């Protein structure tokens, strides 16, 4: 189990770990975030009691290097740091878990959440869509765009996810343009998995991290971009049984963890209906489809 | 963005534009089968591309060997007129290829759109007026090449005839519209109009009666009256 501790907590601040969050007042003796399990990508997350505007945030993996956390007062804001000196950072840290000032991330055994919404979800690859590479940990905040989004500015702070448009030369083969249209098959499995992902694990990753930056900041592109990525596979009649499971299991509990209270920015109903009622895939997605309707049988 | 009566004048601009409208593609008739069920029978039919500002019409023509073991055909005539307009256009000179394609049917906007995408400086968009093409193969002469047609073909047409020769293409549309409007609402009616004066011919290379500028106005008004009249036989008023 490892530990991202703090400087302080100047401003009062939620503080969110993982699925995770509690509540720190103006100068409460804060340090820090222990017992975080290791073997998983984490991200940290912070809203202002002030201003509720700009959730923000950074994933990390423990593994990759000794982090703390110490608010910024030009910036205004806590920013994730790394020490190199290891021996400074497990003496301070020890020094307090000792004065016993560090909440203990929360888990539960049998609670398998946070594995299930990031199986897939490797620090490598968060890096690559989220471009600060002097950093081993990357920023992400609600207002971030994507690289799709400002196709249609500042390319420095950008989400680089994968573009999918259904509507473009890429997804679509000269001769079979009705063909690769209503059946989506040839970009899923050519294009996408076998020419741009690799696998479907990379896929899978970079659809899962794309709902918990929806999720966790609202971050409008990257809901846009999960959607599309179940829009592709849903609307194609040729997936990998074992993809089909898996996206199964990975929506379901996507879905399981979304806060009741947001589903109405965060679902979108066309992708919806579609994936669960339409599609080819209409009838391979049971899990998802029975938490879906006993949870939000509005939408539908 | 959508094509209405508040962006009317743009039709006669001269931005190449055509008009798109798929509604005669597919044609069937329906019938019973020996054992009293349904099947329907395939027709030829043809895409109505037009443009407004000319007259220039493309009618391809749709022999119903395009359906020939395909499913879901109402959904494939969209498809395989979206073909056929991007190979109409990829066939013209840069120069007269259209700036827009407006379609009469929502339904068209993808279908175009895809087959498009190799034309990006063109734009596919819809319209809300509610225009009566489909009443095209109520003009005999294009109902006949359709119907008479044995293989695929294009056929070239000026849907004025040589109205612009005395008209402007604002008021060639209107007429143009207002003669289908009455060929759509009471089909019977709007030819007996055309027609009732056998000394009023038309040219073998028209479509149209060879009406006096006198002689249209005449057949407008009674078009009007049309009309107005299925109009009230149908809402009782
Ligand atoms: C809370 C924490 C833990 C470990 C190191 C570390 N720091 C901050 C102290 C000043 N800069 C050196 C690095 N900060």
């Amino acid at each position: 189990m490892n530990t991202v501790p703090f400087t302080s907590a100047p401003i009062e601040v939620t503080i969110g770990i993982d699925q995770y969050s509690f509540n720190v007042k103006e100068n409460q003796p804060f340090h820090g975030i222990k017992d975080i399990p290791i073997g998983h990508v984490h991200v940290i997350h912070f809203q202002h009691a002030d201003n509720s505007s700009m959730r923000y945030g950074y994933w990390f993996d423990c593994r990759m290097g000794n982090f703390y956390i110490q608010y910024d007062p030009k910036d205004g804001l806590y920013k994730m740091m790394e020490e190199r000196d290891g021996a400074k950072f497990e003496n301070i840290v020890h020094n307090f878990k000792e004065r016993q000032m560090m909440v203990s991330y929360p888990k539960i055994d049998e609670d398998d959440t946070w594995y299930n919404l990031t199986e897939f979800v490797q620090m490598d690859k968060i890096r690559k869509i989220v471009r600060k590479d002097e950093n081993q940990f990357s920023y992400v905040d609600s207002s971030m765009t994507t690289v799709q989004e400002n196709e249609l500015s500042d390319p420095a702070h950008s989400l680089n996810y994968t573009v999918i448009n259904f509507k473009s030369r890429e997804a679509i083969r000269p001769g079979h343009e009705m063909e690769d249209f209503l059946d989506k098959s040839y970009y899923l499995n050519t294009v996408m998995l076998q020419g741009i992902f690799k696998n479907s694990s990379n896929y899978f990753g970079e659809l899962q991290f794309a709902f918990l930056n929806a999720m966790f900041f609202g971050n409008y592109g990257s809901s846009l971009q999960w959607h599309a990525m179940i829009e592709l596979i849903c609307s194609s009649a040729t997936v990998p049984k074992h993809m089909l499971d898996k996206l199964d299991e990975i929506l379901y509990y996507q879905i399981k963890t979304l806060p009741e209270q947001y589903s109405d920015i965060l679902l979108n109903e066309r992708v919806w209906n579609i994936c669960l009622y339409s599609s080819f895939q209409k009838n391979s997605l049971h899990n998802t489809e029975k938490i879906m309707e006993n949870k939000y049988p509005e939408l539908l | 963005g959508a094509m209405n009566s508040s962006n009317y004048a743009e039709l006669f601009n001269n931005d190449i534009k055509l008009f798109v409208d798929d509604t005669n593609v597919y044609r069937v008739t329906v019938h019973k089968t020996f054992e009293g069920n349904v099947a329907t029978k395939a027709i030829n039919g043809c895409i109505f591309t037009l443009n407004p500002k000319t007259g220039h019409l493309f009618l391809k023509i749709i022999h119903t060997s395009v359906w020939a073991g395909q499913k879901r055909l109402s959904q494939l005539a969209k498809w395989k007129t979206a073909e056929e307009v991007s190979a109409l256009v990829r066939s013209l000179p840069k120069e007269e290829q259209p700036k827009q394609i407006i379609v009469t049917r929502k339904a068209m906007l993808d279908p175009l759109e895809v087959h498009m995408l190799d034309f990006p400086n063109i734009a596919i968009r819809p319209t809300e007026l509610r225009l009566p093409f489909s009443a095209a193969m109520s003009i005999d002469k294009l109902s006949d090449v359709v119907m008479k047609a044995t293989e695929p073909q294009m056929v070239l047409f000026n849907i004025y005839d040589d109205w612009l020769d005395r008209i402007s293409s604002y008021t060639a549309f209107s007429r143009l519209t207002l003669l289908l409007r009455a060929l759509k609402t009471n089909e019977e009616s709007a030819k007996m109009i055309l027609l009732s004066d056998p000394t009023i011919t038309i040219k073998s290379y028209h479509l149209w009666p060879s009406f006096t500028d006198e002689q249209w106005i005449t057949i407008e008004s009674q078009m009007r009256d049309l009309i107005l009249t299925e109009y009230g036989r149908k809402y009782n008023v």
